[PDB]
DNA sequence: ATCAGAATCCCGGTGCCGAGGCCGCTCAATTGGTCGTAGACAGCTCTAGCACCGCTTAAACGCACGTACGCGCTGTCCCCCGCGTTTTAACCGCCAAGG
DNA sequence: CCTTGGCGGTTAAAACGCGGGGGACAGCGCGTACGTGCGTTTAAGCGGTGCTAGAGCTGTCTACGACCAATTGAGCGGCCTCGGCACCGGGATTCTGAT
């Protein structure tokens, strides 16, 4: 018939084919479920849009259009869940959060 | 003393640019892996890489070091606030 | 190489930490824990580098050792 | 030879978040970088899951297992929902 | 039942850690700390368990939950 | 001739540091820790070793985290813990 | 084998592991030897050690407590193990 | 477990010295930890460059990149000697 | 209370490498047929555990009286901060030593 | 008559040199909660007693997974367009030192 793509099916913009080929090749287990990349893939595509949606949010507060790197770390620095998820990464060009100590100020 | 040190927090805390120069930096890390193996060659972004990881690694030392000092009721770091850092962090 | 790190530079790195005053000693303890920092991370990139039978340390070398060393880093994976 | 990345995945949902916002180069390296360390995890957790229980079988429940033990409340409350509503579309 | 972590063995505990005075304050602030470790490993603890379809924690589903959380325990396997 | 201020603590120190055995009371432990599992997921048993893993991960967290403790409070030129240097010590293991 | 190359710790037993424990698609004939070489290698080393102990405390039978003082008093093994607890180890004096 | 295997080594170093229950038990625990990290490094080595075989070069330098200094050199020392003798 | 001084943020004016879009080919995703071993379902035993209890007591908070720990201020001395002088950290465009 | 050395210099950034400012160390004096010895009422250690609960194992039935041949959608080479915000110079506003 027509080809369907398995991402269409599932309603993703993320590839559920390239997920699932790379589940297969990533010795991750010797069979692989078909829900599994789907399942995986959607997970992904959401984790993509709820930092891509903070950090557009923080570019717009910088009246800008394009999103940078700096965007993206404030996005997830101000963000407690993702501060958490991402704790240990480091963001090249980020910078940090504004913060100085209240005290110290004259 | 003390207001033009404020600013200069402002100012690179507002920014993302890399504080350390380039070509010094170049030069210690292919020093230290001149060390380890020797003709080495590198990828312009490997150096990079270790550059963004190496100031956000002593960026980040800084806050706890400053930490550290004020927690004994001082302004001013000194190396017993990194070392009390870097032992709290299991580094030491 | 090490003194190359200047004390302007650290002192910079120091204002991005939130410092606001600094000991004179702070710059050479500073150059003493960047070498060791250094030194571990291209140890084991090196090492990834020797692995694979190149000459050419590549950045996916030096995000595998970072991220082995729970460093993790963003944006080099291009 | 073919090179991959997910930028154009990104660069879709991008435009569905934000129709009038764009993206860097590099901000875009880093989208990538996050999508792969992530998949990581999970996929890493959710075979450490199957062999645990015996099972030589990777599921939609160790991937959804895996996601509720890596990632916190909300956060994977929200991301649960997205998988199983993508799982139970694409099974019809 | 928080209250039944006692003073007398957070004191214990802050002895074997070398503490040699103990503000008044502390016990209160340390049960909130405890509380909170508690919850971050049970949680998963339970995940586990409740991905083998179980209704019974295991040893292992604990030693798993403090794996994953870089708190790796010996001699419970 | 009662003994002076700071040598029955040390003491105390030397006893539970030259020791293994577990700190806080089972039976506490036990309750806390199923009361707080009530909250995650209903109708939980738990094995005993799953209850004892608890309470040897409980009890070294706790050990470790009042010697990061005692070292923000010697920092601050004092002898005396407070919560300000529990506080102090967790920010800085990333808690 | 184990007898053949030299060592007490099961070659077998972990190639076999090793070609279940979803590492890679194949496993080579030498990198169980090396792997359990390692691990014997290492046992040695900490039973030495916590060996040396029992007999500081008189105890024939080695305990947990004599493990601890092992590892956490010799610089190397302490770094390899240093997020890992120790049940009824204990602490240093 | 690893029981047998440990006492074995056990009474090689110290053959009138015994292991408490317990004590066995974190032994177990500390062999498969290693057994993990090793075959985990080796299996990552194994995939950045493409290969599908973990091999004895594989856990050679996994075995570098995970343990600290004398400890890699000895053990490194012993991998090769067993695959050596084990070769002949 | 006010009054003067360098640093900060946005506006005429604009361009150059960064970002987005057609044509199409070889790579990745889909369809199709054949084993084929794995998952959901259903039944059965009894052991590790749940909930309250008898005997026993170690033990956490409060009483009596006091002292070294914590802290704000005083007296002193003790270490960063700014502009002019340049230089080797570099980087470019011409002389002179053995073949 | 053909090769590859170091002073010479566009850009910009801090060791010396003199005047200036904010903060640390020890004591005065205050304020006080637990050390050490007891006194009381309660839940845990140890061992009993009753009981209701599902994990490992085995058999049914089912079906997508993996592997081996055609078929097709598409991401970037190669160009071909389209554009975002800092450099240049200037206007309007602001903490800090000084009266």
């Amino acid at each position: 018939a027509k080809a369907k793509t398995r991402s269409s099916r599932a309603g993703l913009q993320f590839p559920v084919g390239r997920v699932h080929r790379l589940l297969r090749k990533g010795n991750y287990s010797e069979r692989v479920g078909a829900g599994a990349p789907v399942y995986l893939a959607a997970v992904l595509e959401y984790l993509t849009a709820e930092i891509l949606e903070l950090a557009g949010n923080a570019a717009r507060d910088n009246k800008k259009t394009r999103i940078i790197p700096r965007h993206l770390q404030l996005a997830i620095r101000n963000d407690e869940e993702l501060n958490k998820l991402l704790g240990r990464v480091t963001i090249a060009q980020g910078g940090v959060l504004p913060n100085i100590q209240a005290v110290l100020l004259p | 003393p003390g207001t033009v040190a404020l600013r200069e927090i402002r100012r690179y805390q507002k920014s993302t640019e890399l504080l350390i120069r380039k070509l010094p930096f170049q030069r210690l890390v292919r020093e230290i892996a001149q060390d380890f193996k020797t003709d080495l060659r590198f990828q312009s972004a490997a150096i990079g890489a270790l550059q963004e990881a190496s100031e956000a690694y002593l960026v980040g030392l800084f806050e706890d070091t400053n930490l550290c000092a004020i927690h004994a009721k001082r302004v001013t770091i000194m190396p017993k606030d990194i070392q009390l850092a870097r032992r709290i962090r299991g580094e030491r | 190489n090490i003194q190359g790190i200047t004390k302007p530079a650290i002192r910079r790195l120091a204002r991005r930490g939130g410092v606001k005053r600094i000991s004179g000693l702070i710059y050479e303890e500073t150059r003493g824990v960047l070498k060791v920092f250094l030194e571990n991370v291209i140890r084991d990139a090196v090492t990834y580098t020797e692995h694979a039978k190149r000459k050419t340390v590549t950045a996916m070398d030096v995000v595998y050792a970072l991220k082995r060393q729970g460093r993790t880093l963003y944006g080099f994976g291009g | 030879s073919r090179k991959e990345s997910y930028s154009i995945y990104v660069y879709k949902v991008l435009k569905q978040v934000h129709p009038d916002t764009g993206i860097s180069s590099k901000a875009m390296g880093i989208m990538n970088s996050f999508v792969n360390d992530i998949f990581e995890r999970i996929a890493g957790e959710a075979s450490r899951l199957a062999h645990y229980n015996k099972r030589s079988t990777i599921t939609s429940r160790e991937i959804q297992t895996a996601v509720r033990l890596l990632l916190p409340g909300e956060l994977a409350k929200h991301a649960v929902s997205e998988g199983t509503k993508a799982v139970t579309k694409y099974t019809s």
